[PDB]
């Protein structure tokens, strides 16, 4: 598909169509403050091309939005390279949300989840987040319809044990939460339970093939999931390999090269030698 | 006073 | 910011207008 | 945090 | 250009014994960004094509017996064959894949028998 | 199903060119690199060059423009061309796959023998 940059969508739905061809959002996705929107505005709205967000997903005050199952049906990975106060997923004051419905969400690399103050929000207790986040310790899921004993959650689905009891796991009435065998780890699997290639992230279109991932556990280059960017390529945005020229083009109106990475700024003890974008250490104290 | 600034900010806005 | 300007400290309509989309 | 949220989501 | 040099040119051992051969690169092959060494070891049985055994100087390729143990870092490397088996007879090569790819002169393994 | 096979001319007259086609299958040339390695009889392995997924080229410094590596992604073919061969270019020529970012040369062709004489 396409790589789009981090987006900030407010007030009107008009700007939302900027995501239409998008596959990876390199940066964050914030959709917020839509006070005049109604359910009808979302009945026909879908971005099935979105597979991954490199930073974080934030939904706040978006009126008329009842589920995300149609909006982001194929979002599989949120990498959490940059987070919104320790969170890679924020669902806050989503007056009208009845369920999450992100049935393709397999992994949150990095972050934690904050789902707070959602009157109407159910299908939360049906989610085993331990399959999605390494650390659920820091999850802050409070003040939702779910807290007040009367969610009519209904799921065939695989059950998992979180407290002392086994509970069936699903996203909506019609979508189970996919659970891959223990041995697949984070790589994902096919319907038949066959593990995806070890360089894949949440799922694959074919098993045992690093060119057929729908994610990349490590880095992406020329179709394939690779463990590392080989030289002459540089690690970029913690998910893709680029050449020096790309990093240079960006810099020229402030990306720099350091430790085989194309980075926003030089780290501590270093300053930027102008002709080659390379971070070089400071002779005496650092000018800044 | 959190929630209130969200209400109040809208009051003022309209756009 | 807004959280310190209009919350701990008490706000006025003009400041709210200033913030406005 | 609602604090962070406003201080961040507000121009 | 990166130059690779191996020793011995050849070695002989009987079945059951452990074997060690060495490699040297004119420049460091240790990648900063992940702390991995960009070196590989191949085994070439006579009449056949060479086979990948070890990459990242220590990572064993799937289908490779635990007998083969890759070692070393920076510019100097070694390949070890824990308990030589009859069919381990072959020429062993080191390859750097840090910048371009270049092979070493290789080392020949012979088996001592009656 | 990863396979590589070289189609060579077998015999090259001194001062003439060498053209070899490496026909690959089971993977896309768009996502993987392909190298060429030669082995003179009873001698070691010599790395000749590679072609990356993006068509970028790497050649052994010794090959002062005598070597050309090109490819046709749609036909899963990699082309080696070497100008003005001499007797010392008598060797077995192999094309070998390269999963560059992730692995070193995995999957070698059986090789094609090249003899330079008149
Ligand atoms: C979701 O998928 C991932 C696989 O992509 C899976 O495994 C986890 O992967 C991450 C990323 O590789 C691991 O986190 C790292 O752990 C090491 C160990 O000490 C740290 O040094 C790392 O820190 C660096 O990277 C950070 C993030 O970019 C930086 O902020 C920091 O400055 C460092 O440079 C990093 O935290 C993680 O350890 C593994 N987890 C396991 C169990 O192996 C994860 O398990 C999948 N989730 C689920 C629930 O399946
Ligand atoms: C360095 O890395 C970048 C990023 O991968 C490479 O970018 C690619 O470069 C080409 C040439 O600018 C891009 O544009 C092409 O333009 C023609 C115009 O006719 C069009 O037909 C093509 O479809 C394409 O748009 C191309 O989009 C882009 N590709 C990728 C994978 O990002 C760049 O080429 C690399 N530089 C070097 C010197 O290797
Ligand atoms: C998506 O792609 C089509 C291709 O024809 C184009 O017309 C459309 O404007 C694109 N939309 C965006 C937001 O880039
Ligand atoms: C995984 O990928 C396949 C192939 O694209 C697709 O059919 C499936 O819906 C995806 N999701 C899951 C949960 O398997
Ligand atoms: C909302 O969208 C309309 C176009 O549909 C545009 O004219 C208007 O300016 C937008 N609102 C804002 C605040 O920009």
């Amino acid at each position: 598909g396409e790589v789009c940059p981090g987006m900030d969508i407010r007030n009107n739905l008009t700007r939302l169509h900027e995501l239409e061809n998008c596959s990876v959002i390199e940066g964050h996705l914030q959709i917020l403050l839509m006070f005049k929107t109604r359910p009808e505005d979302f009945r026909d709205l879908s971005f099935p091309k979105l597979i991954m967000i490199t930073d974080y997903l934030l939904l706040f005050r978006v009126y008329g939005l009842e589920s995300l199952k149609d909006l982001f049906p194929n979002l599989t990975v949120i990498r959490g390279s940059r987070l919104f106060f320790n969170y890679a997923l924020v669902i806050f004051e989503m007056v009208h949300l009845k369920e999450l419905g992100l049935y393709n969400l397999m992994n949150i690399t990095r972050g934690s989840v904050r789902i707070e103050k959602n009157n109407e929000l159910c299908y939360l207790a049906t989610i085993d987040w331990s399959r999605i986040l390494d650390s659920v310790e820091d999850n802050h899921i409070v003040l939702n319809k779910d807290d007040n004993e009367e969610c009519g959650d209904i799921c065939n689905c695989p059950a998992t044990v979180i407290n002392g009891q086994f509970v069936e796991r699903c996203w909506t009435h019609s979508h189970c939460q996919k659970v891959c065998p223990t041995i697949c780890k984070s790589h994902g699997c096919t319907a038949e339970g066959l593990c995806c290639h070890s360089e894949c992230l949440g799922n694959c279109s074919q098993p045992d093939d690093p060119t057929k991932c729908v994610a990349c556990r490590n880095f992406y280059l020329d179709g394939r999931c690779v463990e590392t960017c080989p030289p002459p390529y540089y690690h970029f945005q913690d998910w893709r390999c680029v050449n020096f020229s790309f990093c240079q083009d960006l810099h020229h109106k402030q990306y720099v090269i350091h430790n085989n990475k194309c980075i926003p700024e030089c780290p501590s003890g270093y300053t930027m030698n102008s002709s080659n974008l390379l971070c070089t250490p400071c002779l005496g104290p650092c000018p800044k | 006073c959190g929630s209130h600034l969200v209400e109040a900010l809208y009051l003022v806005c309209g756009e | 910011g807004i959280v310190e300007q209009c919350c701990t400290s008490i706000c006025s309509l003009y400041q709210l207008e200033n913030y406005c989309n | 945090f609602e604090d962070y949220l406003h201080n961040v989501v507000f121009v | 250009d990166i130059v690779m040099s191996q020793s011995p040119s050849s070695l002989v051992v009987s079945v059951g014994e452990k074997v060690t051969m060495s490699c040297k690169s004119s420049q460091s092959l240790l990648y900063s960004s992940n702390q991995k060494n960009f070196l590989a070891w191949y085994q070439q049985k006579p009449g056949q094509s060479p086979k990948l055994l070890i990459y990242w100087a220590s990572t064993r390729e799937s289908g490779v017996p635990d007998r083969f143990t890759g070692s070393g870092s920076g510019t100097d490397f070694t390949l070890t064959i824990s308990s030589v088996k009859a069919e381990d007879l072959a020429v062993y090569y080191c390859q750097q894949y840090f910048r371009y790819r270049t092979f070493g002169g290789g080392t020949k393994l012979e088996i001592k028998r009656a | 199903q990863v396979q590589l096979k070289e189609s060579g001319p077998g015999l090259v007259a001194p001062s003439q060119s060498l053209s070899i086609t490496c026909t690959v299958s089971g993977f896309p040339l768009t996502a993987y690199g392909v190298n060429w390695v030669r082995q003179p009889p009873g001698k070691g392995l010599e790395w000749l060059g590679m072609i990356w997924g993006d068509g970028n080229t790497d050649y052994n410094s010794a090959l002062k423009s005598r070597l050309s590596i090109s490819k046709d992604n749609s036909k899963s073919q990699v082309f080696l061309k070497m100008n003005s061969l001499q007797t010392d270019d008598t060797a077995r020529y192999y094309c070998a796959r390269d999963p560059y970012g992730s692995k070193p040369m995995d999957y070698w062709g059986q090789g094609t023998s090249v003899t330079v004489s008149s």
